């Protein structure tokens, strides 16, 4: 592995010796909790949901408020 | 935003921490020069009521002094006729469980500005640690709107300064040592309303794309490469966070930034090139659509994450004058490539011993590894130039056009690294290697250097007895001035590198000096209170040399010369 030969262009990954294609099922299988896996976005999507109550109650009042149960 | 490009060639004022969108660090003023620094004195001071590490610098804007603090990340006003006065104050209310979900010390690289316009008055942005960003009134302190951007219970931060352009306020992202996904934001400065989202890893549609995206470097990779890259869902925890510094081509209505590090540490735990971390982006204005994308640590092994400022230029190349950008990554790399193309023009060694690359392919844009620097599971790597720590760090650095020269404060910083397994969890720390960082080869942790980056060629270097951190200021006065994380503030002859004067502030510098005119006469300011990751073992009173990533151990010795503290110094003739 010294990153110049190139399976498609912009991925020249290869294994290092000894080191297995792919990790799962391997002994460096990470073992991902797709629960886990999934909560930032889960996390961002309400983040996102608060910030438009934010933006679509200044439209309507002419006034900020964070606060989202003070809407 | 064009008012704002114009403020920014008014001597009187700093308005951005990159001081322009070009990134220059660089003053017109002349009053400060080579032969009279050695009188410079201190004219003025302020205590920011924190301790623990001081990022960024004041901005000045129409007379007034914007300072900002780190967590919880409070900010004051200061008109220039009145030093002494607080004109306002914003203090704000964070939950402290913020500072548990920091990696590297609870630092903030500071405010943005934007002038008054049809939005309507002038405003003031904060970045805060518990991931909002907040517009406040620039005249009066007043909150005009908050958004929340990041989550600290995903261990999602902001350290990184907001950046303006046009009607938009751009939001990075922090926590790459937690497994957060980076991604970058674009806010609309009148309203707080989301623009657009451009992240780091996954698939294309996430990672914002033009259609002609890489068309003058089909080489670098196009499309499905955010999830080709990776095995599986592991993208979705895989890094990438920008927490750097931005630059803008007014122009070609282009911004550039570079995405961190993949996580984990552990990289037998994430096979595949991992992009698009440790990229190089141009991304259009507007919409936020990447017509470029360099990647410059493909399958990252050692933490080189790619956050590095950009400092653009124009210059010769093959005697075509070229539209540029250069950028000293954490990789030990110097790169320069074409800012409107991303064609790369050049990627030199910052310092010699770099050894995990034995050289950057110009034409294939690859860097050739050396398998004996490697890191992987089940081995101690022994010996690796830089350290994660980088050759160059979050300073912001200078350029001289006169001279082609970029003055630049280097780190010399060397490792070992073992990974080791571990499950993801939310909200808790997602690293995977045990470091061990000392002195390069060379012996020394710190050096200047001033180069000129087209040709690779080194006008000058000098040694420092610490990692140079915090970035320089050069100015038209032949001088660079820059801090030092044993606490000094010093500057230097451009043309040389000879010492010409230095002061002994009361706590170590890891942010950059500012300078302004203000009622014709020059300052240069400059904050001091230590911190960032050189300074965690002293911030956390820290024992254990592989604690604190690693750095406690190299770092040992910073605490016989450096307390904790937080205060504005302001220098005059
Ligand atoms: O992965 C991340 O998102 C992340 C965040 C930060 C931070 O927010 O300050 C740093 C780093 N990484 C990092 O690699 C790093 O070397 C670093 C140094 C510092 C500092 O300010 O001194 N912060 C950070
Ligand atoms: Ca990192």
């Amino acid at each position: 592995y010294d990153g110049t030969h190139c399976k498609a262009p912009g991925n020249c990954w290869e294994p290092k010796p000894g080191y297995p294609d792919k990790v799962a099922g391997s002994k460096y299988d990470p073992k991902h909790d797709p629960n886990e896996l999934n909560k930032q976005a889960e996390s961002i999507k309400a983040m996102e949901a608060r910030n438009q109550k934010r933006v679509e109650n200044y439209a309507k009042t002419g006034k900020f408020v964070y606060k989202v149960e003070d809407i | 935003n064009s008012e704002l490009d114009r403020l920014s060639k008014d001597d009187r004022n700093w308005v951005m921490q990159t001081k322009d969108y070009s990134a220059t660090h660089f003053s017109r003023l002349t009053e400060i020069n080579s032969h009279n620094v050695k009188n410079l004195k201190v004219a003025w001071t302020l205590s920011t009521g924190t301790l623990h590490g001081h990022e960024g610098a004041p901005l000045v804007v129409d007379g007034i002094m914007y300072i900002h603090t780190p967590f919880p990340n409070n900010v004051y006003a200061v008109d220039l006729n009145d030093t002494r006065k607080m004109l306002w104050q914003y203090k704000p209310k964070q939950n402290p469980a913020a500072r548990a979900v920091a990696c590297c010390d609870v630092v903030n690289r500071g405010l943005a500005y934007v002038p008054a316009g049809e939005h309507g008055p002038a405003k003031i942005f904060l970045n805060q640690l518990d991931g909002h960003i907040v517009a406040l009134n620039a005249k009066t302190g007043e909150e005009i709107w908050k958004m929340e951007n990041s989550d600290i219970a995903m261990g999602s931060t902001l350290t990184g300064a907001p950046f303006v352009v046009k009607d938009k306020v751009l939001v990075g992202s922090a926590g790459a040592e937690l497994g957060v996904r980076g991604y970058v934001t674009a806010y609309n400065i009148k309203d707080g309303k989301q623009e657009w989202r451009a992240y780091a890893t996954g698939p294309d549609e996430d990672l914002l794309l033009d259609k002609d995206f890489n068309k003058d470097n089909p080489h670098y990779g196009q499309f499905g490469l955010g999830l080709s890259t990776w095995e599986g869902d592991a993208w979705k925890i895989g890094g990438g966070t920008n927490w750097g510094w931005y630059a803008y081509d007014p122009k070609l209505d282009m911004i550039y930034y570079g995405s961190g590090n993949p996580a984990p540490w552990n990289e037998t735990m994430r096979p595949g090139d991992n992009k698009w971390t440790m990229t190089i982006w141009g991304r259009d204005a507007d919409t936020g659509r990447a017509k470029f994308g360099y990647q410059k640590t493909p399958h990252d092994e050692w933490d080189y994450a790619g956050v590095n400022y950009m400092g653009l230029s124009e210059q010769e190349v093959d005697g075509k004058l070229t539209p540029l950008l250069t950028h000293p990554d954490r990789n030990g790399l110097v790169y320069t490539l074409n800012r409107e193309t991303g064609a790369l023009v050049n990627a030199f060694k910052i310092d010699d011993t770099v050894n995990w690359v034995k050289k950057v392919d110009l034409k294939t844009g690859l860097p050739i590894r050396d398998p004996e620097y490697s890191t992987r599971m089940d081995h101690n790597a022994k010996g690796i130039c830089p350290s994660a720590m980088g050759y160059h760090n979050q300073g912001i650095e200078s350029y001289d056009p006169d001279k082609k020269l970029f003055f630049m404060g280097v780190n010399h910083i060397c490792m070992d690294w073992e990974p080791f397994m571990l499950p993801y969890r939310a909200g808790q720390f997602f690293v995977g290697a045990t470091l061990n960082m000392y002195p390069g080869p060379k012996g020394m942790l710190g050096q200047v250097k001033a180069m000129n980056a087209v040709t690779g060629k080194m006008e000058w270097e000098v040694p420092e007895k610490f990692a140079v951190w915090g970035g320089t200021l050069a100015t038209a006065g032949d001088l660079v001035f820059y801090g030092t994380l044993d606490g000094f503030i010093k500057a230097r002859d451009t043309r040389t590198g000879e010492l010409k004067w230095q002061f002994q502030l009361p706590s170590g510098v890891i942010g950059h000096p500012i300078t302004y005119q203000h009622n014709g006469k020059q300052y240069i300011a400059i904050y001091s209170g230590v911190g960032g990751w050189p300074g965690v073992g002293l911030v956390f009173d820290l024992k254990d040399p592989t604690a604190g990533l690693g750095a406690v151990g190299a770092f040992r010795e910073l605490a016989h010369y450096t307390q904790m503290g937080g205060s504005v110094f302001v220098f005059s003739l």
